[PDB]
């Protein structure tokens, strides 16, 4: 569940006897995501890995450069 | 932090069985370790598996398998891996030192942040008292003094020799030792393990059922042990509960908890070194407790050099106990220890001048010298603690004159 | 899409006379019903017939090196190419 | 003035929270102020204010579960359950005492 502040409110304090559109509409065990939501979800998932703490571009040198230097040592 | 319970001897095992039954009842844990439908924290005393089973942290040590078999069969959720099977017993404990050291290190590794060691044993237990006396030494040696030890030693009702030999190590290594007498327990009842189990279970109530204060054993003990020499505690329990004519107010609980007849050890005039009262009820009226604290402070005779403070913890009753009326436990540090220690020393001297049963311990010349020096050291240590408790009473305790 | 078009045209043009001939409360309710139905079907396709999670898992399996045996096979076979 | 302002604000809070555009779903019978010179203007304002309080109170208590929010604030701020904060202090004892 993507618990949020709007999911917190239990609306059943209102009577709300009726249900819509119909019982024929399934409940699907997965969060209903918009198209833009799916694009953003996969983009954030990839970005987190590629821009991790070790893999970021931030001795004024990045961790990736040091790792690659060690790899060149092993190649030699 | 988590606590580890050590059970030694037949009396220790029976008391531990009652204690764990009480604790499991309070936390709703079934006999098989399954939960029953959290705000309480049984993790401090039970190990929780990722299959939702609770098993006690206790370690069972005994010379014979009958007692351990009864205890394990009564409570199936004991882990069998933790089961292990006077001078002769202590020398036997030396042989099994490696196995026991590894066995305890397993429990210490299993917990996340160890706090203290609980020990249930009987001073008058003979061989089991010897193995427990060795247990204290090995634990104190390996884990240093960062982790404190609490011993719920049961005092005795040839025995004098055993009591002195066990009390030497009890004084040396224990950090906070409760004193229980079978005489006062059966006097109160007018079976007996159900009182000791109840007192021990209630002593840690603020840890398992957290409230505003007293969240750690350090806070509970430090209020009662001003000096490491004075480490023996006297516990008092109010028996009049669950009857129709119960104490009508917590204020009357505070006033009538101080009666000398309810104390769990033989007592005349005594001076209190420290106080701490347990009140355990769903709802507690504050103003009654304030009035009771004021009266208790004005009535009780404290030693001159102590701050003269009475502390009342507001324990919370377990949800699994249905709407039962108020109950309370009192733990004190008195100067009455001199009487019981003097009694033990008198018996020891009477039976040491007469070489009655020393043949069972003195095997040769070197054994004679060894036992003589050991006995002399134990006697001197007991006299030292008696003199310290006697010097606490007088007013010149802090003076260098 | 055609079935949906017929179903909701039978509400906009038969039950009512268009969006203009609709009070704001009923118009909001209609849009909410359409939104729920549309996203329900979008899920039933994308994470249903398409199996989005399975293909994301396979992306992680192959791109992020998880099936090391396959890559070892590639490297041993292509060690000369 | 205070009653009018607070009645309107409370109804606005209800609408913005539960998402209703208007109170049609409740199907309640309401009476409007017929004129400024009417004698029951104060009574009508009082009734409307009581209705607004009734709705907002039930929203907060039944719907948003305010009673449990009070216990949560008690625990987190005033340590009505001191176990967690005790663990926190124990874990970072060396750091907290430093400058």
């Amino acid at each position: 569940n993507k618990n949020d502040q709007d999911l917190l409110l239990n609306k059943s304090f209102m009577n709300l006897s009726e249900i819509d559109p119909n019982n024929d509409l399934p409940k699907f065990n997965v969060n209903l995501l918009t198209i833009d939501e799916l694009v953003e979800l996969h983009g954030t998932y990839i970005d987190s890995i590629i821009n991790s703490s070790l893999l970021n571009e931030k001795t004024n040198i990045s961790y990736i450069d040091q790792i690659f230097n060690i790899l060149q040592t092993i190649f030699n | 932090g988590e606590t580890i319970t050590l059970q030694v001897g037949q009396c220790g095992n029976q008391v531990g069985l009652q204690y764990w039954q009480q604790l499991a009842t309070e936390h709703g844990i079934q006999s098989d370790g399954s939960s029953t439908p959290r705000n309480d924290h049984p993790e401090l005393f039970f190990t929780l598996s990722d299959s939702n089973t609770y098993t006690p942290r206790s370690i069972l040590i005994d010379m014979e398998p009958s007692v351990i078999a009864k205890s394990t069969s009564a409570l199936p959720m004991f882990n069998p891996r933790n089961v292990h099977l006077w001078i002769n017993g202590y020398k036997y404990g030396t042989e099994e030192e490696e196995t026991l050291l590894n066995l305890i290190d397993r429990e210490v590794d299993k917990c996340d942040n160890l706090s203290n060691f609980q020990l249930f044993h009987s001073v008058a237990g003979g061989t089991g008292s010897g193995v427990g006396s060795k247990m204290l030494e090995v634990i104190s040696d390996r884990y240093g003094h960062k982790k404190l030890l609490n011993t719920f030693s049961i005092f005795p009702s040839v025995q004098p020799y055993n009591t002195i030999l066990t009390l030497k190590r009890l004084i040396d290594y224990s950090d906070a030792t409760f004193v229980f007498h079978n005489d006062s327990l059966n006097r109160i009842e007018n079976g007996a393990n159900k009182l000791i189990a109840l007192v021990s279970a209630s002593v840690s109530n603020p840890l398992r059922f957290p409230g505003y204060m007293y969240s750690s054993m350090e806070s509970i003990v430090s209020n009662l042990i001003p000096t490491p020499d004075l480490k023996f505690l006297t516990s008092s329990i109010a028996p009049f509960s669950t009857q129709k004519h119960n104490y009508l107010n917590e204020y009357d609980m505070l006033l009538e908890l101080s009666n000398d007849r309810y104390k769990t050890n033989r007592v005349g005039d005594t001076s209190y070194i420290s106080m701490l009262n347990y009140l355990i009820g769903d709802n507690l009226d504050q103003r009654e407790i304030r009035k009771g604290i004021l009266k208790s402070q004005q009535r009780i005779s404290f030693v001159p050099w102590v701050a003269r403070s009475v502390l009342v913890v507001h324990g919370k009753k377990s949800p699994y106990l249905k709407n039962t009326n108020l109950e309370g436990i009192q733990v004190t540090n008195n100067t009455s220890m001199i009487d019981v220690f003097t009694k033990i020393l008198k018996q020891f001297d009477l039976l040491i001048k007469r070489k009655a049963y020393l043949n069972r311990y003195y095997s040769s010349v070197e054994e004679e010298n060894e036992v003589m020096e050991m006995f002399n050291e134990s006697r001197e240590s007991v006299k030292s603690i008696i003199d310290e408790y006697k010097a606490c009473k007088e007013i010149t305790y802090l003076d260098d004159d | 899409v055609n079935q949906y078009n017929v179903k909701y045209s039978a509400i906009l043009f038969n039950n009512h006379q268009g969006l203009a001939s609709m009070t704001t409360n009923e118009m909001i309710k209609l849009i909410d019903s359409q939104y729920n139905e549309i996203l329900t079907f979008l899920t039933q396709i994308i994470q249903g017939n398409n199996k989005l999670f399975t293909h994301v898992y396979n992306f992680k399996r192959f791109y992020f090196m998880e099936t090391n045996d396959f890559i070892d096979a590639i490297m041993v076979k292509g060690k000369d190419v | 003035q205070s009653k009018i302002l607070n009645t309107g604000k409370y109804l606005n809070i209800f609408k913005r929270c539960t998402g209703l555009h208007n109170f049609e779903s409740l199907k309640e019978k309401l009476t409007t102020i017929t004129s400024l010179a009417a004698p029951d203007l104060e009574l009508k304002i009082d009734e409307f204010y009581h209705r607004a309080n009734k709705m907002l109170m039930k929203l907060l208590f039944d719907g948003y579960n305010f009673p449990s929010v009070v216990n949560i604030f008690q625990r987190l701020f005033l340590f009505a359950d001191s176990f967690q904060i005790d663990n926190f202090i124990d874990s970072t004892f060396s750091e907290l005492k430093r400058g």
